[PDB]
RNA sequence: GGAAAUAUGUCUGAAAGAGUUACUUUGAUAGAGUAAAUAAUAGGAGCUUAAACCCCCUUAUUUCCA
């Protein structure tokens, strides 16, 4: 790409060899234009800071520096590179520098000629969608923990079928899930979102599940695996969240509310567990009701804000009615008409009996399907 | 007219209920423009005519009390009233105007200055302009009550300036007669450079012990718009020294809006002009933006 | 000091003269309080002990005084020591054009009998009996001290009648301190600013409180301690005589 | 100049009152001699020519002023100057050891309202009285005059009652010129020296022959027409107020 | 009328000393300004005419009074009056505790100087050429003229060497008038409170705007005019002798 | 009591100092000599006790009185008390014609420098030491003393110099008083009569007894002792402030 | 970086209290009387109004990111 070809430019001129590194070398293997580019340098951020200066391109420091990782825009492009180094020590070499890979996968540097320079036979390991730890698997899990949500993640991202798992990775992660407790709960979130996000979800969960990660993690040592099940089975294919399915696996609001605490994810999750929750059991569709999708919508009606109506819509993917899922989207939420004004011309001054019979118009237009009008709603408000 | 009608659709709708029409709210909703932004003016608006309704009411309801209270002396119909022995006659808001009127004098001669620049004009709103305007009034009265006045400034203060107008217009004909300096130089031209100490929230000087023989210059400015370092910015490009008080060393502030009202700014300076302890000076900063005194 | 000393105390029930009379009769002294039947000096002559006895008199009737002079003899036997504490305050602008209202003119008369005159009639009979006593080493046969006021230098608005009577006090200072002269009786003024006695302690707190911050130094209405102090001085010094002293604590009466 | 000037004086029968009198009438003003009934104070107004008008008064009784300043009013339709000139002197010590002889209230009490009471009595109706004027140029509706002799300050053996009523008005003088203030008029006190006039001639002639003597410079009797010099100076001066002068000749009585 | 009589004022240049030159001259009198070289009286001495002559000198300096009296001596041959209203005002604490300040020895001693020395000095020099003046049918051969402050009485903060400069003056009054009785002159002291002139130049103008309020009546700082008719009036009058005449309009100094 | 205040008496060698020093080390206090070095004050300090230190230094002088004061605090660390007793007195008059000898400049001016300027600068540089005190109970930190005389109010012929130095400290007590209230220090002015002193027996024999005579009563010369206990009532005293007074026995100066 | 928190310009606080300024020479409750300022609570938006709330954007502080 011309963008490829001017950071090409600019580091031939510092003539420090740069490498893709990672995903992007991943995915440019896979034959897909990679959707994220990341590249690795020879040059040390002292070095890096003096060709900037030196270039003129604008400069981005998002705060990665501290392991060399920098941003320059060139030609409006942002160009995200990271000097090389080992386990933060800057290496030249970039044998030493895959050795501090994690996986084989991104261990390979490829050079902008597009030519692959693999160190521990990754390549092979991507064409083969096997999954290859960099050097001793044990001694890079000993490494870092939140790794070995990064491999779940791999695994089922690039794995075409469940159970394809090492035994000796599985059981290394067992013996290690003592450390992932101590990571950072953030980076633990994100994982699991993009875990569940994948594809053999259903079977990630069920050996996460019997590697006994959620005490670490805090997941609740008893799950409603079959819900769960059931819950991916229905929205299979229609874009479920993260949170629906860890909420199918949870049983009680305040476990997820401890969940998030421990977490600290945003609170929009916190409401979505909570509700989801309450819902599952609460809310469900009327069949005996012409439209099973009324309960739903009269539920949207009492809420505010338009949050509720992706919310209801989400714990209709949750439920799994497809059909009543279509319904919602194309239905919207008719605007009941009556204002408090039309209630004050009929001769009501009192807030509170404004709000009162505002309210009671609301449910009386449910009833009525939405179709009543408000001179209808008018002639059926009480004159007080 | 155009504007009646409207505030007619207002009253139907019902949204600041507006009750009665004055000219001068009319020509304001004629030149305000956004009635979005407008929505709040004509909401207190009906709310000052409330208000006023109420203070007629109250005012009733005083009248009833008072005509309660004399009924219940002529019923009582005491008399000897300390035996009419009294020694001085009941005239004492005049002679506590009197005494402050001398001492005020008096520091005004031999007074520690202390200056407010009303140099922030460009960085304030009607609003703003209206509560700093209020907040110099209580501060001047706060001094004037003291035991020791601080002999006080008005420095960069424009004859013509909105700051001025508005002060005389609120102070009536009391202006002329007070007893502070108003000139329209600034303070560095009143005093040397080297004496000036000005007050700000940004200085990362921190102010330990009030000093007598220094003028300490505060700025006479109301941020509702956060602007942080308009005083330290002034104080820098006059090339003047600048202190912050010590909010953080005697209370445990944690996460709080450091700025201090004008009115508080002067009563902690004239509490530790008193030789007043840091304790009691700072007592006067409001009690929900620190949590309580540390040890 | 002043053990042994007869003080006759006029006004003594209350305020100054009943400071005056704690002191005196602290120190050794013993006191009578001549002051009217209904004030309540029974009970403070009862409470400081045999030394003080209580004479039920008004000092603008000359037999009053006289019976209680008399029973002070009686009772003691010698009367060397005399204080005119006795007196009443009226507020009242001499001319109000607003209300058209002006000074009543009995307010005036009876504020001069009962300061002024009630003063020179105890000064008299208090007089005559000091002068039938036998001189000391010195020649002192007795000491008056009267109560005057800083109104009678600096009055205040409405202070018309107060002003005079003080004044008067004041101004025959010193003509009795020279018609006494061949008795031996010293004659003095204390002229008192602001204490804080039932005169001023009923003000209400904010009135008290700004009184007090009028004083320069100390800013504190006087203690009457310290008004008992000064007369026990006054005693003691035998040289101080017709002389005004003001025991005000600086303190200039505002216009 | 003071022509059109109306001048009520107290006292003006005789002695101080009859020279500010005589005095006032000459420069073109209008007096107003109210003076006791038997005082013959008729003649004199009937010698001065129409300026004058007699209103026999009594000062201590509030009746007789009032009747005196409706009958000014009528006749000049007006008050603009006041002088209280009007007093009486008693001569009595104390007391008196050798002759055992007491001073005797009833002539304190006389002294007091004559020359005290009587004073007072006659600023409140006069003010009272000058409180219709119009304001002049500088706002003065009126003035008031008195006059109290240095006995005030410096008094002499046997002058008791004298020097209190003349402390009194000294004392006075003060409160009133501010109780005034707002209306518009200015008070002011003369404290005359010796005189030659009735008042002191009533005394022996020998000792009023030494006391003149006495005077350091000029060394005779004061002339009754320096004090009315005096008193129209301070009508003239629109600035005087609140103050004692003492037209005394730096005389200063010795004991 | 004061026709033919010489008058040596000192700081007559300006403010109060200029203002009775004015009118003396103006009432057909001869007046001799003795101010500083530099004050630029000789203006004033053109302005006002023939009669009126400006002698450089200062008070302080012996040589240069005994010059300017003797130039008076030579162009008029006589000195009747002598006005002394030349001095200085200095605002400082006594000790400021709060900045650590003490008053400056040197700013006590001029002002002492230039007002109580300088005014002590034109008297006893003065006092011979009125001596040489052959006694008038009265006996006075002149009269002295002294000018002093109500903070002579009461100063207000940051007074301390003027008041203790006025004080001086008033105390030394009545001394210098008998020392000089003998001889016929007489000494009277005026003792003005606020009027508007050069001397208040140093206060505010809101400072001044205040106390102009505070004066009970005429509300308003004094004009100089008035002033100079007090000294016309103590001139006339042959009995005002050795008293200080607070010519303030009943104002009185707070703290 | 007294005890433990530390007093700094300004010429107590001899005179009223001297008993003033006397009374208070022997009430428990101690005292500091102020006087110049051949007045001998060192025997008297010498005679005191070890309470009592002469420091001789020039009043005049500000560096002499700076060194007495540091001695001071070196040796007792306060200084809670400065009574200003030194002075001196010059019989001269203005002018004589009769001899033709006019008062010479120098003798004035020698007299102020010594008894006004000497006080003032006594008092602005104690002020700073008593300012270092702490403020007691109370507030007050230190009280001053200033002995002024009657001759301030009644001064006698040939006496222009010490009675405008005496009406200056008059003068400028009260100023003081209200310079240093802020501060909490009480300034008192006494002013005696005639005393039996060191300065009185150089007067003829004559004139002393005649003087003895004049008191009204005690009709003799006031002992220094009786200053010395007015001196101490002063002290206890925490109210009396801003204020002169009369220890001279009803007497009034002979004209 | 994205989240997650708060923000009351006199103080408490949700409307009301304590506050503030200018005048009345106050007759003993002036402990009052005429007036002034008084903005749904950082600054601007939708939703509305009885109070409002609820959310969007902007700004000032804060804890967390191979
Ligand atoms: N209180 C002050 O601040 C103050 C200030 C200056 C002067 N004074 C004067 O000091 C004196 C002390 O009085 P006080 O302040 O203690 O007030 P007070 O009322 O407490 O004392 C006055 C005393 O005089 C008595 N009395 C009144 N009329 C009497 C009469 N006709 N015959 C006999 N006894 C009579 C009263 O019963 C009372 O005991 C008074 O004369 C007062 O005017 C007081
Ligand atoms: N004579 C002096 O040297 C001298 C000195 C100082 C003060 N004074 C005062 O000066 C004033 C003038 O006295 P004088 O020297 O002219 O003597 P005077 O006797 O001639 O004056 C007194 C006048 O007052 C009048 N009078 C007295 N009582 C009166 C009353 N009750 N009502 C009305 N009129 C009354 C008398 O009739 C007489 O006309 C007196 O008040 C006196 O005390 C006089
Ligand atoms: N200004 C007031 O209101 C006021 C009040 C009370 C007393 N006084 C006294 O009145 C007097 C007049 O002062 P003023 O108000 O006219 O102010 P002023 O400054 O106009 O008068 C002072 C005059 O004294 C002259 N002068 C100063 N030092 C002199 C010297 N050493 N030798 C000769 N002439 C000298 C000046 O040149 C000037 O003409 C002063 O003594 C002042 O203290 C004034
Ligand atoms: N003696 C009286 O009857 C009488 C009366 C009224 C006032 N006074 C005043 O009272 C004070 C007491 O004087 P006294 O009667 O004891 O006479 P005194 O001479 O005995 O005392 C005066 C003292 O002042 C000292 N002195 C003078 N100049 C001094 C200087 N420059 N520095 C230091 N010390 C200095 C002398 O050495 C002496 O000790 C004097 O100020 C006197 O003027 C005295
Ligand atoms: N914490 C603080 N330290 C010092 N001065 C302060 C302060 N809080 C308020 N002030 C003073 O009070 C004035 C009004 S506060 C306005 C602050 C504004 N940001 C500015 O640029 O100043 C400030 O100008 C300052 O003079
Ligand atoms: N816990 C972790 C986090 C990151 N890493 C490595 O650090 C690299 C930094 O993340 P990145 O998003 O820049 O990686 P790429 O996009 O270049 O693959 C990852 O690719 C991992 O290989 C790791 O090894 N262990």
């Amino acid at each position: 790409t011309e963008g490829l070809k001017s950071l090409t430019e600019l580091f031939v001129k510092e003539n420090h060899e740069l490498r893709i590194a990672g995903g992007a070398v991943r995915d440019l293997l896979n034959g897909v234009k990679p959707q994220d580019i990341d590249f690795a340098t020879t040059a040390t951020p002292t070095q890096m800071k003096e060709m900037f200066q030196s270039a003129g391109i604008r400069m981005i420091n998002n705060r990665g520096e501290k392991h060399g990782t920098i941003t320059a825009r060139l030609h409006e492009e942002n160009f995200e590179i990271t000097t090389l180094r080992i386990d933060v020590e800057f290496t030249t070499d970039w044998q030493k520098d895959a050795e501090r890979r994690d996986l084989t996968i991104n261990s390979m540097f490829l050079g902008f000629d597009g030519t692959l320079f693999d160190y521990f036979n990754g390549y092979e390991d991507l064409k083969n969608k096997k999954v290859r730890f960099v050097g001793h698997a044990k001694q890079r899990i000993q490494e870092d923990y939140l790794r070995i949500l990064r491999y779940f993640r791999f695994y089922g991202r690039i794995v075409d079928k469940p159970g394809d798992h090492d035994p000796e990775t599985l059981e290394a992660i067992a013996e290690n899930a003592k450390g992932l407790a101590g990571i950072s709960g953030e980076r633990i979130w994100v994982e699991l979102k993009k875990i569940l996000v994948g594809n053999h979800v259903n079977h990630l969960i069920h050996l996460i599940y019997d590697l006994d990660v959620a005490p670490y993690i805090g997941l609740p040592a008893n799950a409603s695996l079959e819900e769960f099940d059931k819950v991916s089975k229905n929205v299979d294919g229609f874009s479920p969240k993260p949170v629906t399915l860890l909420a199918s696996l949870f049983k009680v609001q305040d476990d997820v509310t401890k969940l998030d605490l421990r977490l600290k994810i945003a609170k929009e999750e916190k409401n979505l567990g909570l509700f989801i929750v309450k819902n599952r059991k609460d809310l469900i569709k009327a069949t005996d009701s012409s439209d099973p999708l009324k309960p739903y919508q009269d539920f949207i009606i009492d809420s505010r804000e338009p949050d509720a109506t992706t919310r209801v819509c989400e714990l209709l993917k949750y439920q799994g009615e497809h059909c009543l899922l279509k319904e919602m989207q194309q239905w919207s939420i008719p605007p009941f008409p009556v204002s408090g004004h039309d209630i004050r011309k009929v001769g009501i001054s009192s807030g509170k009996e404004i709000g009162a019979l505002l309210q009671q118009l609301r449910e009386q237009w449910k009833k009525s399907g939405y179709q009543m009008e408000k001179d209808e709603l008018l002639s059926y408000i009480k004159k007080t | 007219a155009a504007t009646r009608e409207f505030i007619e659709m207002w009253r139907l709708l019902g949204r600041e209920v507006p009750e009665h029409i004055t000219e001068e709210e009319l020509k304001t909703l004629m030149e305000c423009v956004s009635n979005t932004a407008k929505k709040k003016y004509l909401k207190y608006l009906y709310t000052k005519e409330k208000v006023k309704k109420a203070r007629q009411i109250k005012k009733e309801m005083k009248a009833a009390a008072r005509e309660e209270a004399k009924n219940i002396k002529l019923l009582e119909t005491t008399e000897e009233d300390k035996q009419k022995n009294f020694l001085f006659l009941r005239l004492w808001d005049r002679n506590m105007d009197i005494a402050m009127g001398w001492k005020g004098a008096q520091a005004m001669q031999f007074g520690q200055p202390l200056v407010f620049d009303m140099a922030y004009e460009n960085y304030m709103k009607r609003k703003e302009l209206q509560n700093t305007v209020s907040q110099l009034l209580e501060s001047e009265g706060w001094n004037r009550r003291n035991v020791d006045p601080f002999h006080i400034y008005f420095c960069n203060l424009k004859i013509d300036g909105a700051l001025h107008r508005e002060l005389v217009k609120r102070y009536q004909e009391k202006w002329d007669k007070l007893l502070l300096t108003s000139t329209e130089k600034s303070h560095v031209d009143l005093f040397p450079k080297d004496s000036i100490i000005y007050l700000t929230a940004d200085s990362p000087n921190v102010m330990t012990t009030f000093r007598h023989d220094k003028v300490y210059v505060i700025g006479s400015f109301v941020d509702k718009s956060m602007q942080p370092g308009t005083s330290l910015a002034k104080a820098k490009r006059l090339n003047l020294a600048t202190e912050c008080l010590p909010l953080d060393k005697y209370l445990q502030w944690e996460i709080g809006n450091k700025n201090l009202t004008l009115d508080q700014m002067i009563r902690i300076l004239l509490c530790l002009k008193n030789n007043g302890n840091w304790q009691e000076a700072l007592q006067f900063v409001p009690k929900r933006k620190h949590t309580g005194f540390l040890e | 000091s002043v053990k042994g000393l007869v003080a006759v105390i006029t006004g003594g029930a209350s305020g100054l003269g009943l400071a005056t009379a704690e002191r005196l009769v602290g120190q050794g002294a013993s006191a009578v309080l001549l002051d009217l039947p209904n004030s309540g000096g029974e009970a403070q002559a009862k409470k400081l002990g045999n030394n003080c006895v209580f004479a039920p008199a008004d000092v603008t009737s000359e037999k009053d005084v006289q019976t209680a002079l008399a029973l002070a003899k009686g009772k003691f036997g010698r009367v060397d020591v005399a204080v005119n504490c006795a007196g009443i305050a009226v507020a009242s602008k001499t001319y109000n054009l607003k209300k058209g209202q002006t000074h009543t003119l009995e307010d005036f008369q009876r504020v001069l009998d009962v300061n002024l005159m009630g003063t020179f009639n105890v000064i008299r009979l208090v007089a005559g009996e000091m002068g039938q006593n036998e001189p000391d080493q010195g020649g002192q046969r007795g000491v008056i001290i009267n109560t005057a006021s800083v109104a009678a230098f600096e009055g205040q608005v409405g202070q018309a009648a107060y002003s005079a009577s003080k004044g008067g006090i004041v101004g025959m200072t010193l003509p009795i301190a020279r018609d006494l002269a061949p008795i031996g009786i010293r004659v003095m003024t204390i002229a008192p600013g602001l204490f804080g006695t039932p005169l001023l302690t009923s003000l209400p707190e904010k009135v008290c409180n700004f009184l007090a911050s009028q004083v320069p130094f100390p800013s504190r209405l006087g203690d009457p301690a310290e008004y008992a102090h000064l007369v026990q001085a006054i005693i003691e010094n035998p040289f101080l005589n017709g002389e005004v002293i003001r025991l005000d604590g600086a303190i200039r009466m505002q216009p």
